[PDB]
């Protein structure tokens, strides 16, 4: 399974 | 920067005149992932290829490989030409039996 | 023995030949299970091993949305840092990111990853203990310290240490007749002459399963680490793998080269001799 919504760089 | 692709080509199996195989060009240690990979049998470039979806290495370099079901024949020559932005004309690997 | 589940991301600019193109694999050792490829029609992520069908639909739907929220990002960042290292919009650029855990032969947590690339090179890296950052460059440390401030380290630890090994779990057990097998090499030796006083001896290990192997050779009980041509493990096509020694010797003297061959598989390493 993936991981969730990331941050943002 | 860029990094040029290591190329082997070779059979699934060990080559057997008359006997249905897959013939394979992996091609990896490359970046940027943007390539082109064609199967040549007798300089003519093979219609129906498929490859496997663009991964990578520890290193960031990518690696695929394109692989079409074929039967050898003794004088059928294949080869693997790898177009590059590091290959300033595509390179054409043949394929080698013990290889 | 040990297992690992790993996604590997990967986002391209293209200038003039559309929006980014967006790729995700997912593995578990040395086997793919999932894709997500942007340019392809389904939209979905879509199986690539048999077990992982046994998934129902909502998680197929779950999965899918949530690569697709990563490409997303992805193709903010693409922008963001272009910024960061003032680089003109006509240019082609891609971002890497690759994260994972491991587990023991018992299912038990080992270790967590998550890193990052830009351009080939390391961007910024998840820390051992899973709540630090390394940044590679000025421009990392940037999204370093945005970082920080939202806390990212902690929504990427509990996935490591919770969703990641569970499901690692699940997909180990669901799996278990083709993930927790393994398939030792079939081993021969091919022989050429190449002068009237040279010959190469190859080496040959096919079939193999995982990936992992050592193949060595020896002269008199002696390791020819230098004079050895060895290719990179590639992979056979069908879930196996392949690779191949070979060493240039006098002829006459084959007798007395030996290839080593070591693979989980094998409850004992092969010495094979011409």
């Amino acid at each position: 399974v993936v991981g969730a919504g990331g941050v943002g760089k | 920067i860029q990094r040029t692709p290591k190329i082997q080509v070779y059979s699934r199996h060990p080559a057997e005149n008359g006997k249905s195989n897959f013939l394979n060009c992996y091609v990896s240690g490359f970046h940027p992932s943007d390539i082109e990979v064609d199967l040549l049998k007798n300089g003519e470039r093979i219609e129906k290829v498929e490859h496997s979806d663009l991964s990578f290495s520890k290193d960031w370099s990518f690696y695929l490989l394109y692989y079409t079901e074929f039967t050898p024949t003794e004088k059928d020559e294949y080869a693997c030409r790898v177009n590059h932005v590091t290959l300033s004309q595509p390179k054409i690997v043949k394929w080698d039996r013990d290889m | 023995g040990s297992h690992s589940m790993r996604y590997f991301y990967t986002s391209v600019s293209r200038p003039g030949r559309g929006e980014p193109r967006f790729i995700a694999v997912g593995y578990v050792d040395d086997t793919q299970f999932v894709r997500f490829d942007s340019d392809a029609a389904s939209q979905r992520m879509e199986p690539r091993a048999p077990w992982i069908e046994q998934e129902g639909p909502e998680y197929w739907d779950q999965e899918t949305r949530n690569v697709k929220a990563q490409s997303q990002t992805d193709r903010v960042d693409l922008g963001t840092l272009r910024g960061y290292y003032n680089q003109s919009e006509d240019g082609s650029h891609t971002i890497q990111i690759m994260y994972g855990c491991d587990v023991g032969p018992d299912g038990r947590f080992l270790r967590g990853y998550r890193q990052d690339a830009y351009d080939g090179k390391d961007y910024i890296a998840l820390n051992e203990d899973l709540r630090s950052w390394t940044a590679a460059d000025m421009a990392a440390q940037i999204t370093k310290r945005k970082w920080e401030a939202a806390h990212a380290a902690e929504q990427q630890r509990a996935y490591l240490e919770g969703r990641c090994v569970e499901w690692l779990r699940r997909y180990l057990e669901n799996g278990k007749e083709t993930l927790q097998r393994t398939d030792p090499p079939k081993t021969h030796m091919t022989h050429h002459p190449i002068s009237d006083h040279e010959a190469t001896l190859r080496c040959w290990a096919l079939g193999f399963y995982p990936a992992e192997i050592t193949l060595t050779w020896q002269r008199d009980g002696e390791d020819q680490t230098q004079d050895t041509e060895l290719v990179e493990t590639r992979p056979a096509g069908d879930g196996t793998f392949q690779k191949w020694v070979a060493v240039v010797v006098p002829s006459g003297q084959e007798q007395r080269y030996t290839c080593h061959v070591q693979h989980e598989g094998l409850p004992k390493p092969l010495t094979l001799r011409w």
